[PDB]
């Protein structure tokens, strides 16, 4: 399962969220940014490490980071 | 202050101005570090006192007759034995090199422990010339003058030799000779397109 | 007393290049494959 | 050259010099090492090789044990047959 | 789950045929384990390297079992330079009788392979022979084989296991090394030279059986013990000398001729024995300079604590650099590499110039093999030595405990340092490149005159210095009024500069416009290597497009196409970069100094320098005129002896375009194809009951590039040893 | 030798005064692309003293930016 | 406060003065793990055993006139071939060596076969476990003095004390390492 890191610099704008191919990130509530809603991500263990999340992410640094880690049929994106 | 190096300067603050020999002359900056001037004010006494006996001996050597002050070791080589005013010595190379070296460690080794001493004064200063403390001021920076001047010198002898292969002596003799045609710039050495 | 017999490389060459490669390959296969109990 | 007299005599200097003349000096740079601290802090056989387990206490009164000894009576050897090693070079044939 | 690896909970979960792959490559590193902690970290390390070490004397044991038993060595010793060694019998039954009748050759019994190690050179000047000589020291070598693999079992048991504090004591280990490995080893050496070495080359056998009952000097240890040790170097082997027996032999067993034997044309054996004590005494000597149990010596903290500049200039100096270095086993593994990698190369220069082997000069295709040989292993572990250094800063560095001293200061004017490294590769690719490309238009255009041909001058006054006289510069040992000339007159110089003055010999070549601008070929390899591996270590922890890179590790495929695409931005990737650079250095190298000596070896230096100047002559002169002999060994006609040679010479191109592959189409190409193929079973009638345990995938972004690197080396190495030795033997041999 | 590095740094002082001249515009980039000739022109020309202007800015210490108004990578 | 090696020095911790000959000894501190102390002491006195009964052999060998010299006695010929000496040998002693190291483990003494410690006589205590000791150790250096004789005088022990007597100061480590033409060319 890969690791996916959320960080304090996320502005809730839920383009990571909508970038996602496999639903793995959620918005939910905070009170650290304008739009008062930070990114989370619970279901890690169906993430592919494709990294479309970093690519739609607007803050700079990155606020969600992902770090490639152990392989498994899930993570590998295999259908057989 | 003592003087100025380069007359219209303004001289480095690093430089105290009591310090004997003070021209303000530091273009590199060498002194900066407090520390750093503490050693080199030591080396420069030595290395003066040092050169002051180097040139005295030197020219001594020539002046009355008895070759020049590169000559003078050439018997451990040849041969022959060594000679000083023309009294035969009954050492040779080896042996002088057991003396040198036991009796240099004994006087460098108890001054080194002496941590930074340059004017020690009392048995070093027999006749009480600066016992007095205050007035020592002249006779520090004549010492230094003296001292910067022997090692200005010593260089020559070096140099020169090196270009010409005469000593010192014989080299202010042919300078009187032919000054214009004898100097620094006929030795086809030092100036290598003259 | 060293000099081995004059028939040893037919019978080590197709030992070590054949026979012990082999059985090293089966030997691998295996074990990579063995499940943890 | 005779090399009793030139051995002996070269290792006498050392030891006088030693003994005599940077025995402080050496002992100051000594403690240098203490500013750094001990190697190691353990009681494990491999870090008891790390330790002065023996300490060589001399009745000397300046403190000259005999590993100062053999440092400063190396030297002396050393420099000994330096000296007789170069002097038979002269006069050789054909070397 | 999988068992193996064992060392690794993530691959063995990995359901794919990556868990085979991944597994075999991270088994050494150890520090990546599961569970692993330092000090079980430095007990598997001791306990591998007396693995390596036995290896290394059961390898070297094989050699001399092989000679022994089919090579040809008491039959070479006798008349060396009319023989061609044997390295080992041949035993291929796909042979058939014409190839069986090729190799055929040396009056041996049947087909064998010529050696090109230069073993029988180097154990023939030692001393050696007879065919007992080296079943013995075959016998022996194995048990020294045997009793390192027991002591690296040995210390891994429960009360033989060392205390992390003890691999970390600096101090001892560098005084026994220095003194014990190095001075004695070296002490040793020269007892075997003076009992046994130098009396075998005087026609006398000195072995185990009466070492104890022969006097190495007519004079036994008087000398020594009186001082009297110029007695020891009187009586010299005469230029008539005869190797190998006593006309014209001398008595002396420390000299400083400082020449080649004439007969040999290698270094006098007494002079080899009096380096060896030389050194011998020094590194004894300087293996008392640390702290130990006995209360004198130096501890490195200390001398490292003192050597700041008092002006700042270094910033903290050295401070914090002990505990950065003893550590870090990457930092202290790649000042190894880089120490041994420089003195790998420095082998390979003074070997052929100065050949310390009898016969060794003769043996062209032996020289062109060693100098080859040792050049592109120093090539290897100096790309080594950098890339773990950069691992270092990943995974070791600290820059708390490193604040403001000379290795923090070097990050903080990284950018300069690259910058000025990129201006020093430009430069001189586009002066080196523009050179050869305006004389090759020159030679197209038939005007050989209007080429731009600059005289080595720096390089041949250096030669003057030394004493070659040629040039005329009359400097230093070249005037024979100088007092270095005068000095030395009476030691060293009458064979020094007789040696150099020969222009048969390797000993400083004479040099041309042809060697400027391949050494500024050289110069910009080694700049451009350097770049990409400096590069490489410096940006490991972070950059602009990637700040936090020191949380990835040193070894990841990308951070994706975001940010405008990230391929090979890793520091594992900047190394592998750097081998390709590196190989292509080591080429330019080992291509100069195979055609500058085959000329040499033909008298028809002229050649060399009129081709060498534009790159048609290499092309023409070198590449294409070499191969003829090479790609016959094989015809329609028949084949002979260079049929190997020339199968092999293929072979490497083979290896190498296979690399291409690898290199040119990446992954996502290949996994979808294999996800057809894996259809393709499922629905195949009488195949699909049998069934895969691993699912099949493509190899990873970072595998193939090692693969693919992997294959761009072998096929690289194997064309041109083929083409080194075939065109080397061929011509001579 | 001398010849190449006059010419060499006429170029190169030519181009780096062009560089700094449309930094003050309001969109430099779009001078880069399409190039200001009148301009150019005028910095050609005045490009053959570049070694004595060259030395001038070195000694008034403008020829080098701030270490501070450099963007580096962490360290 | 018993003697040690050197004067006014106080013995190492280590050395408690248990065993018999300590004499707090130990430059080196080689002992100092209590599991490696015991070890090295049965070692002491197995290497010590064994000078003591070489060096009596071979000035017993020496004394009885038997020939060639104690450094010749393989190159000899007896009547059992050299051959089958080896494997008697390596089978016997592999045999009591065996047995030896069993019973030091069980009990940690030293003894012969299957009796530890053997002393049929009843001869032991603490004055005669350090009378083997000093007596151990005084063969381990007479031998290793009896092979450097015999490299350099190359004369038998009695041989090279007699020449000592007859001639002390013609005669010594001086005259030998500077005439090692003259008497190994005889
Ligand atoms: C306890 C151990 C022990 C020791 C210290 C020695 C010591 C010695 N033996 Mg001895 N041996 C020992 C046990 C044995 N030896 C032999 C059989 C021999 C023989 C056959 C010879 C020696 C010889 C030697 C000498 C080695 C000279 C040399 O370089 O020849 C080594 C030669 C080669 C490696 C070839 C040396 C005095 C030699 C001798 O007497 O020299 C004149 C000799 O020829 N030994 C046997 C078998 C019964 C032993 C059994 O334990
Ligand atoms: C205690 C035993 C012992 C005794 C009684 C003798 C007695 C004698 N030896 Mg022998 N010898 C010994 C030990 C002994 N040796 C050892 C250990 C060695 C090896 C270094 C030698 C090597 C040797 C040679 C090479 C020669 C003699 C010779 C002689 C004779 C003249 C004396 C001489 O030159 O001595 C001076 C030189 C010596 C080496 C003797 C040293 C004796 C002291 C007591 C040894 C102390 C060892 C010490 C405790 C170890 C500490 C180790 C440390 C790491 C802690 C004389 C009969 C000469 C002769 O004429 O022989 C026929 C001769 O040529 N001996
Ligand atoms: C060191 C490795 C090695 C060895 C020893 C051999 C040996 C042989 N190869 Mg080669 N081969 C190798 C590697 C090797 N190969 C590799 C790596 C490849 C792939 C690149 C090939 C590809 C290859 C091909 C394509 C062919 C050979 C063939 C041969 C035969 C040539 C001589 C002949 O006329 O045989 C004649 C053979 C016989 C008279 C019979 C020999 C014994 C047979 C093969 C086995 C008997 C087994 C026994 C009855 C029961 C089990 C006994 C066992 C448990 C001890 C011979 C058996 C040729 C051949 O004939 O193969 C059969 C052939 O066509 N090889
Ligand atoms: C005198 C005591 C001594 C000796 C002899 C050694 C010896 C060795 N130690 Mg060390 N070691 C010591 C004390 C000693 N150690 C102490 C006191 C400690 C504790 C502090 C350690 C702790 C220690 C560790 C932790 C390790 C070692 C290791 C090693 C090995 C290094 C590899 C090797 O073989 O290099 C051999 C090197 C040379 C012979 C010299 C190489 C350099 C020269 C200049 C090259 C050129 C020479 C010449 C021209 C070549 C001719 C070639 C020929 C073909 C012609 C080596 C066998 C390592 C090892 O492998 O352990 C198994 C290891 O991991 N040691
Ligand atoms: C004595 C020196 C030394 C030592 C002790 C190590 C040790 C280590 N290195 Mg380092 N390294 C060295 C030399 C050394 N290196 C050199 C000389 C180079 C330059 C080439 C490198 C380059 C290097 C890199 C780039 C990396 C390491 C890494 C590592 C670590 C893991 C190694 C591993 O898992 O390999 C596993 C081994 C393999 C997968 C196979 C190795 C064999 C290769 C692929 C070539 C095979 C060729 C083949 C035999 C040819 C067949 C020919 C055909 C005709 C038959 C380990 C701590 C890795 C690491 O994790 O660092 C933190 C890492 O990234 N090293
Ligand atoms: C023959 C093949 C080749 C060539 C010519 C180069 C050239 C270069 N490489 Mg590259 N490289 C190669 C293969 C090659 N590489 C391979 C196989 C790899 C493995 C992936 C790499 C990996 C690599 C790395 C990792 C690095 C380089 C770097 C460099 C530069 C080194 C400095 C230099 O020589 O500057 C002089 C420049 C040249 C010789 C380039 C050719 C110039 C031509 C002749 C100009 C022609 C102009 C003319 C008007 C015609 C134009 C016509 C057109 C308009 C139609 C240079 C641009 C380094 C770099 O960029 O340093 C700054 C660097 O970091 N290379
Ligand atoms: C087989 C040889 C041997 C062995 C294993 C021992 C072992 C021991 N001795 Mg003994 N000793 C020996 C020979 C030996 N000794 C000899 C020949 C002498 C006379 C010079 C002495 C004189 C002596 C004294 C005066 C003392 C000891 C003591 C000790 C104990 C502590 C030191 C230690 O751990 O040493 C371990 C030793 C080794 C592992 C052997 C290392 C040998 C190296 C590798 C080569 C040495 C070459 C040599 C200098 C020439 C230990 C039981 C001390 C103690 O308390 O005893 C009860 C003590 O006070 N020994
Ligand atoms: C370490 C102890 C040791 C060893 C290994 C040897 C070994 C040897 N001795 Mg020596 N010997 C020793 C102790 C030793 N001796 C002692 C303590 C004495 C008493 C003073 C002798 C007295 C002695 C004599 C008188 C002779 C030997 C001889 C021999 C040789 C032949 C032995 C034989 O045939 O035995 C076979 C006999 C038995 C196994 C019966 C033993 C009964 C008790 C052999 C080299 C003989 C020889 O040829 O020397 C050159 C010889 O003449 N030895
Ligand atoms: C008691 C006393 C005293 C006396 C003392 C003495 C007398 C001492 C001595 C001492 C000594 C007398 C010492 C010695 C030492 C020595 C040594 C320590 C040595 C070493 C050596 C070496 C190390 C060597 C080496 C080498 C070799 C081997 C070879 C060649 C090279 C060389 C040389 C390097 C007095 C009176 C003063 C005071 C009071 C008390
Ligand atoms: C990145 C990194 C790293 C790496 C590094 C490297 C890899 C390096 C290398 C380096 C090198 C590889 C270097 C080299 C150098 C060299 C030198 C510096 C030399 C010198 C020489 C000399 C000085 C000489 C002289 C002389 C002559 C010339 C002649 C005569 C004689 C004489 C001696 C006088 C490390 C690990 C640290 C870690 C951190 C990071
Ligand atoms: C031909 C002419 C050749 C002349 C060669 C001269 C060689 C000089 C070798 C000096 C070796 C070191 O010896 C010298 O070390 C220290 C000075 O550096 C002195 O020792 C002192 O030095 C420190 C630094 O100044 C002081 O802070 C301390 O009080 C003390 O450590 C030693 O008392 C002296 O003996």
């Amino acid at each position: 399962a890969h690791i996916v890191k959320i960080y304090d610099t996320c502005i809730g704008c839920t383009q990571c969220v909508r970038a996602c191919p496999l639903d793995v990130l959620e918005m939910v509530p905070w009170d650290g940014c304008k739009a008062s809603q930070m990114a989370s991500a619970p279901r890690t263990e169906d993430c592919v490490g494709c990294k479309r999340c970093e690519t739609a992410c607007p803050t700079d640094f990155l606020s969600v980071r992902v770090y490639l880690g152990s392989e498994s049929t899930r993570s590998m994106g295999l259908s057989y | 202050k003592a003087g100025n190096w380069l007359p219209g300067s303004d001289a480095p603050a690093w430089l105290p101005d009591d310090l004997p020999g003070n021209y303000g002359f530091d273009p590199l900056s060498l002194g900066k570090e407090p520390a750093s001037l503490k050693r080199f004010t030591e080396s420069e006494v030595i290395h003066g006192r040092w050169a002051m006996l180097g040139v005295a001996g030197s020219l001594a050597v020539e002046l009355l007759g008895y070759g020049n002050w590169y000559d003078a070791p050439l018997w451990a080589v040849n041969g022959g034995k060594a000679t000083w005013f023309g009294i035969e010595v009954p050492f040779d190379l080896n042996a002088l090199l057991a003396f040198e070296f036991v009796a240099m460690a004994a006087a460098e080794g108890q001054r080194g422990d002496a941590g930074g001493v340059v004017y020690p004064g009392g048995a070093f200063d027999p006749l009480g010339f600066a016992k007095d403390s205050s007035k020592s001021g002249e006779l520090k920076l004549k010492e230094i003058k003296n001292g910067r001047l022997a090692m200005v010198a010593f260089l020559g002898f070096v140099a020169q030799h090196a270009a010409t292969g005469k000593g010192p002596i014989a080299a202010l003799g042919e300078h009187l000779a032919n000054p214009w045609g004898a100097n620094f710039a006929t030795n086809g050495i030092s100036v290598p397109f003259f | 007393p060293f000099v081995p017999p004059s028939w040893a490389p037919s019978v080590f060459v197709p030992l070590t290049g054949l026979v012990l490669p082999a059985i090293a390959m089966a030997t691998l296969f295996v074990y990579i494959e063995k499940e943890a109990p | 050259l005779d090399p009793q007299i030139v051995i002996s005599g070269s290792t006498a200097a050392f030891l006088a010099i030693g003994r005599f003349v940077f025995l402080g000096y050496q002992r100051r740079e000594a403690n240098f090492d203490s500013t750094v601290g001990p190697k190691t802090t353990g009681a494990t056989y491999f870090d008891d090789l790390q330790k002065n387990s023996t300490i060589f206490a001399t009745n000397d009164p300046a403190g000259f044990n005999i590993i100062d000894v053999a440092g400063w009576g190396a030297l002396g050897h050393a420099v000994g047959f330096a000296v007789l090693a170069i002097n038979s070079l002269q006069g050789a044939n054909l070397s | 789950t999988k068992l193996f690896p064992k060392f690794s909970q993530g691959l063995a979960q990995d359901p794919t045929t990556r868990r085979i792959w991944y597994g075999l490559a991270m088994a050494h590193d150890f520090e990546s384990h599961d569970g692993m902690t330092e000090e079980n970290l430095y007990q598997k390390i001791f306990a591998s390297h007396f693995g390596q070490l036995s290896i290394i004397f059961l390898w070297t044991s094989g050699n001399l079992f092989h000679v022994a038993w089919q090579g040809n060595f008491e039959q070479w010793v006798t008349d060396p330079v009319h023989i061609r060694p044997i390295a080992h019998a041949i035993w291929d039954p796909h042979f058939g009788q014409p190839a069986v009748e090729a190799f055929t050759r040396g009056g041996a019994s049947g087909p064998v392979n010529i050696s090109t190690s230069g073993v029988y050179q180097w154990w023939y000047t030692i001393g050696m022979r007879t065919n007992q000589d080296l079943y013995v020291g075959s016998v022996f070598l194995a048990l020294v084989s045997a009793i390192f693999l027991f002591a690296g079992w040995l210390h891994l048991q429960p009360n033989f296991q060392p205390s992390l504090s003890w691999f970390k004591d600096a101090e001892s280990r560098l005084n026994h090394h220095l003194s014990g490995l190095f001075g004695v080893s070296s002490l040793a050496w020269t007892g075997h030279l003076v009992h046994v070495a130098i009396p075998e080359s005087r026609g006398q056998h000195v072995g185990w059986d009466n070492f104890l009952s022969v006097l190495p000097h007519p004079q036994g240890l008087t000398p020594f013990f009186t001082g009297n040790w110029a007695a020891y170097a009187q009586s010299p082997d005469t230029a008539s000398h005869v190797f190998g027996t006593a006309q014209g032999s001398g008595q002396a067993i420390l000299t400083f001729l400082g020449g080649f034997h004439p007969q040999t044309q290698s270094l006098w054996l007494t002079d080899m024995a009096h380096h060896h004590l030389a050194i011998a005494v020094i590194f004894i000597v300087a293996g008392h300079m640390y702290r130990t149990n006995f209360g004198i010596g130096h501890r490195m903290q200390a001398i490292l604590e003192a050597h700041t500049p008092p002006s700042g200039s270094l910033g903290a100096g050295h401070k914090g650099l002990f505990d950065t270095v003893n550590n870090s086993l990457h930092f202290q593994l790649g000042l190894a590499l880089a120490s041994v990698g420089t003195i790998t190369s420095l082998v390979a220069q003074h070997m052929y110039s100065l050949p310390p082997y009898a016969f060794q000069a003769i043996d062209f295709t032996t020289q062109a093999a060693l100098y080859t040989h040792h050049q592109y292993i120093a090539g290897f572990i100096m790309c080594g030595a950098f890339a773990h250094g950069a691992i270092f800063f990943i995974r070791d560095y600290d820059p708390e405990q490193n604040k403001g001293n000379v290795l923090a200061r070097m990050l903080d004017h990284k950018e300069a340092l690259i910058s000025h490294l990129s201006w020093v590769s430009l430069f001189l690719g586009f002066h080196t490149l523009g050179l050869y490309v305006h004389n090759d238009v020159m030679q197209a255009f038939g005007t050989p005159e209007k080429q731009i041909l600059i005289e080595p001058v720096f390089a041949q006054w250096i030669q003057a210095a030394h004493g070659k006289a040629l040039y005329g510069f009359d400097f230093l040992l070249s005037s024979k009024t100088s007092a270095a000339f005068a000095n030395g007159q009476s030691l060293w110089l009458p064979g020094w500069l007789d040696a150099i003055n020969n222009n048969q010999n390797s000993l400083f070549l004479t040099i041309g416009p042809g060697d400027f601008l391949v050494h500024h070929a050289i110069a910009l390899g080694l700049h451009t290597t350097t770049l990409i591996l400096v590069k490489g270590a410096l940006d490991a922890r972070g950059s602009k497009l990637m700040p936090d890179k020191k949380d990835f590790g040193y070894s990841f495929p990308c951070d994706g196409p975001g940010r405008g695409g990230t391929c090979d931005i890793s520091a594992y990737d900047a190394f592998y970069l750097a081998v390709f650079w590196m190989l292509n250095t080591i080429g330019w190298v080992t291509f100069y100094w195979h055609w500058k000596h085959l000329t040499l070896w033909q008298g028809n230096v002229a050649q060399f320098d009129e081709s060498s100047t534009y790159l048609m002559g290499w092309l023409r002169d070198y590449l294409w005129l070499n191969s003829s002999q090479l790609i016959n060994g094989y015809n329609p006609f028949g084949m002979n002896s260079l049929s190997v040679w020339a199968w092999t010479f293929l072979f490497g191109h083979l290896i190498y375009a296979t690399g291409f592959m690898f290199l040119i189409s990446w992954r996502g190409y290949w996994q979808e194809l294999i996800e057809t193929l894996v259809w393709a079973h499922e629905k195949t009638p009488l195949a699909n009951l049998v069934y895969w345990k691993d699912k099949p995938v493509a190899l990873s972004i970072v595998q193939a590039r090692l693969v693919g690197l992997a294959h761009f080396s072998v096929g690289y190495i194997f064309t041109y040893a083929a083409f080194l030795i075939a065109s080397t033997s061929g011509r001579f041999g | 030798t001398f010849g190449f590095l006059y010419v060499a740094g006429y170029i190169g002082y030519v181009g780096r005064q062009y560089l700094i001249a449309v930094k003050g515009e309001a969109k430099p980039t779009d001078k880069e692309i399409i190039i200001d000739v009148p301009l150019a022109t005028k910095l050609a020309w005045q490009g053959a003293g570049w070694p004595l202007a060259a030395v001038q800015e070195l000694q008034r210490g403008t020829l080098l930016e701030k270490e501070e108004n450099i963007t580096v990578s962490p360290r | 406060a018993r003697p040690t090696w050197l004067p006014g020095l106080n013995p190492p911790a280590h050395l408690k003065g248990a065993l018999a000959g300590d004499n707090g000894f130990d430059p080196l501190g080689l002992g100092q793990d209590e599991g490696r102390l015991k070890w090295y002491a049965e070692a002491e006195k197995t290497n010590g055993r064994w000078a003591m009964m070489a060096v009596a052999g071979i000035l017993g060998q020496e004394l009885l006139g038997v020939t060639p010299a104690w450094w010749e006695a393989g190159a000899k010929e007896y009547d059992i071939p050299a051959q089958a000496l080896t494997p008697i040998e390596f089978i016997v002693m592999g045999f009591l060596e065996i047995k030896r190291y069993q019973g030091f483990k069980q009990t940690g003494t030293s003894g012969f076969i299957n009796s530890f410690p053997f002393d049929p006589a009843g001869m032991n205590s603490p004055s005669m476990a350090t009378k083997e000791v000093k007596n151990g150790r005084l063969a381990m250096v007479a031998f290793i003095g009896f092979c450097v004789q015999a490299l350099a005088t190359r004369t038998q022990p009695i041989e090279g004390l007699t020449a000592h007597l007859a001639d002390p100061f013609g005669k010594n480590i001086t005259y030998y390492l500077t005439h090692l033409p003259e008497t190994l060319g005889s």
